[PDB]
């Protein structure tokens, strides 16, 4: 895993590209994806 | 009396700005308006045309 850097990102099929950085944010434990109100990826849970 | 009545009128504009929500109308009409055709703007690209 890396962070702070642009990367391509393959979350199980998110294939998104974007710069991960440490969120706040807490999912609830089913919930894997993230979004915000234009419905675009916001955050993503790392599957490790 | 007329410092008084501008003072008091003056408080008044403060207390109905506070209360009532929908006084800044025309403002939040506007940025509403760009907001919403923004979101129509990046909306539009998950259409199949
Ligand atoms: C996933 O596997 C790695 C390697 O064994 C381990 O360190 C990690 O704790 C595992 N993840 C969870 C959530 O247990």
């Amino acid at each position: 895993l890396v962070k702070n850097k642009c990367v391509n990102f393959n979350f199980n099929g998110l294939t998104g590209t974007g710069v991960l950085t440490e969120s706040n944010k807490k999912f609830l434990p089913f919930q894997q994806f993230g979004r915000d109100i234009a419905d675009t990826t916001d955050a993503v849970r790392d599957p490790q | 009396l007329i410092a008084n009545q501008f003072n008091s009128a003056i408080g008044k504009i403060q207390d109905s700005l506070s209360s009532t929500p929908s006084a800044l109308g025309k403002l939040q009409d506007v940025v509403n308006q760009n907001a919403q055709a923004l979101n129509t703007l990046v909306k539009q690209l998950s259409s199949n045309f």
